[PDB]
This record gives structure tokens, C-alpha cells and sequence, in this order.
């Protein structure tokens, strides 16, 4: 999971 | 938004969609090319072909269970390209570049006519 | 294999996914949550869901245009869920993680599941 | 396009  | 994103959301749907494929799992669509037959599913052809999102989008052949393509389509350049939408991985050869890049032309998928244009060019 | 790949194809197969959803295009399943109904494809619903996934790959549900969920399951927590399928964006806030968490935990979205508890264990 |  990321910060998009 | 302050939405969070998983990397690898969009390839694990592709890998399952193409499972589906592989299982004749709620396919709704025979694309017959030649003699030969190829099932699918049509929101895929759809969401990778500018062809088949003309097509599905008709309020009378988004009912169709059968698309005949033009006599003049490889079945091979069709099995290439229908591999590469449920995969991203497009099987690019010497011997059938010319009826990939045909295909895809055809079919209305940009990046790989691109890609098929700069290899030809490379050559 | 030789194949060449398209970095972007599974990111831009989803977007199309979700702009036939936004446009209400050859979806083919309405999911009942308590009063609210969401329209979708039992296609993509399968590729992210355990459930849906087990729902229709059975003989008779896959022929189903209405499924209604568990009344215990929250519309809210379903819609950032159904979102996340078409787009691999989860809009994961303090007010909806337990009920986001929960419904993940129903639909067997394992990804989903995983941040939630990771996210919960740092508060 | 890259080579996977
Ligand atoms: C253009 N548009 C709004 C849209 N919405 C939904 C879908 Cl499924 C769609 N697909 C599509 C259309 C054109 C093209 C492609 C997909 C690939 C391409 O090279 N051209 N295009
Ligand atoms: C497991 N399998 C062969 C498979 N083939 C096709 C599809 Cl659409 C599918 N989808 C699915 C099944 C289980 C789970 C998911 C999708 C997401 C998850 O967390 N669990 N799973
Ligand atoms: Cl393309
Ligand atoms: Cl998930």
C-alpha cells in the first residue's frame, strides 16, 4: 500500500 | 482524497480475469475469426480495444453473442492480441509482427500499433 | 517466454472498468446492501472478492441479477469497497476502518483485511 | 514497454  | 493505493490491485484483477478466460468462466461473447473461435469477456474487449468499445457501446450489437471480424484478420495476430489484453504481455515476433501491427490496427489498440511501428523501424 | 510488456495495460484496463461502471455499461449484477443497491459486473466483483467469487462460479447463483448481502453489512463500508475494486484506491478514514475492515472481512478482500488491521494496531 |  502507497500514497498515491 | 486521502485514499491509500495497493500497487499490485490492477494486475491481480487482470490475473483474474484472464483465469476466468482460461476456465470459460462468465464469457458472453464468441469473436470468430476465420474459421477459428475465440471467447471472452466483453467489458475486457471493451476496456482494451477502441473496436470493441464502438461495438459493445451500439444499442443493437451490445446483444450480440457472436462478432465476426473481417475476413482479412489473421486468427494467429487475434490470438496474439487477446492474450496481451488479459496479460499486458504481448508475444512480438518477426515472423508475426506484420499481422500483429495489422491487428491492432484493426482493432483500434494504440500503444501496441506504437511499439509494433517502432520495431518494424528498428528492422 | 520472449514477450514484451506494457507497464501501464492492467492500470488503464481498470480505469475503462470503472468508466463502464461510471456509465452504467454492461453491468449485469445489482448488490442489495440494507436499503441502498449498487450496480456492477460479476466479473470484476469476482477478481476481488472471495465471495463473489464463490457466488458466482456456483451453477445457479451465477445466473443471479440480484445478490443481497448479510443485513449486518454497512452501504458505506460496501461503496469505499466496490470503489477500491475499480480503481485500487481505498478511502480508509477513522470513522469507516471498522466498518470497511468488517465488510473486507465478509467479501474476503485479504489486501483490504491486512491495512485495516495494520492501521487499527498503530492507533 | 519493458522486457518482464
Ligand atoms: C474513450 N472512453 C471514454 C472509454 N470508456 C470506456 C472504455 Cl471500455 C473505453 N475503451 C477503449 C476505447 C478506445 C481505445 C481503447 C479502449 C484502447 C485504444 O487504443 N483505444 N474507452
Ligand atoms: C482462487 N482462484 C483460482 C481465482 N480465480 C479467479 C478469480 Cl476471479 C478469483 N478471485 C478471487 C478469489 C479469492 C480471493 C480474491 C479473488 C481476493 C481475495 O482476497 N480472495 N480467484
Ligand atoms: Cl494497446
Ligand atoms: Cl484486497
Amino acid at each position: 500500500w502507497v500514497i498515491p | 482524497d486521502s485514499c491509500i493505493q495497493f500497487t499490485r490491485h490492477a494486475s491481480d484483477v487482470l490475473l483474474n480475469l484472464n483465469r476466468l478466460r482460461s476456465r470459460d468462466i462468465l464469457t458472453d461473447v464468441v469473436i470468430v475469426v476465420s474459421r477459428e473461435q475465440f471467447r471472452a469477456h466483453k467489458t475486457v474487449l471493451m476496456a482494451c480495444s477502441g473496436l470493441f468499445y464502438s461495438i459493445f457501446t451500439d444499442q443493437l450489437k451490445c446483444n450480440l453473442s457472436v462478432i465476426n471480424l473481417d475476413p482479412e484478420i489473421n486468427p494467429e495476430g487475434f490470438c496474439i492480441l487477446l492474450d496481451f489484453m488479459y496479460t499486458s504481455r504481448l508475444n512480438l515476433r518477426e515472423g508475426n509482427i506484420m499481422a500483429v501491427m495489422a491487428t491492432a490496427m484493426y482493432l483500434q489498440m494504440e500503444h501496441v500499433v506504437d511499439t509494433c511501428r517502432k520495431f518494424i523501424k528498428a528492422s
